[PDB]
């Protein structure tokens, strides 16, 4: 009993920084876009 | 038997926060080589004036 409340514990703090490391991959990914969306203009003006 | 049912889970979700370290790597490698393209690319608007 005492292990398996630990073990799931243990469980459920690797979800929550899963779930942390989900935040920051979608933030990597939102600054990506962001970025290559400035890329973008930059290619027209280069077409300019 | 539940001992068995965690040693099933947390391997799992350890490897899942792998993965989620391999998705972060990877995006953020390419995050500092797009920064650094975004370097050369600024050379290249320093052509463009």
């Amino acid at each position: 009993n005492q292990h398996i409340i630990r073990l799931e514990s243990l469980q459920a703090e690797i979800k929550m920084l899963s779930d942390r490391k989900r935040e920051l991959e979608h933030r990597l990914s939102a600054t990506l876009e962001e970025n290559d969306l400035l890329q973008g203009t930059v290619e027209e003006l280069q077409d300019r | 038997q539940h001992i068995i049912r965690l040693e099933s889970l947390q391997a799992e979700i350890k490897m899942l926060s792998d993965r989620k370290r391999e998705l972060e790597h990877r995006l953020s490698a390419t995050l500092e080589e797009n920064d650094l393209l975004q370097g050369t690319v600024e050379e290249l608007q320093d052509r463009v004036l």
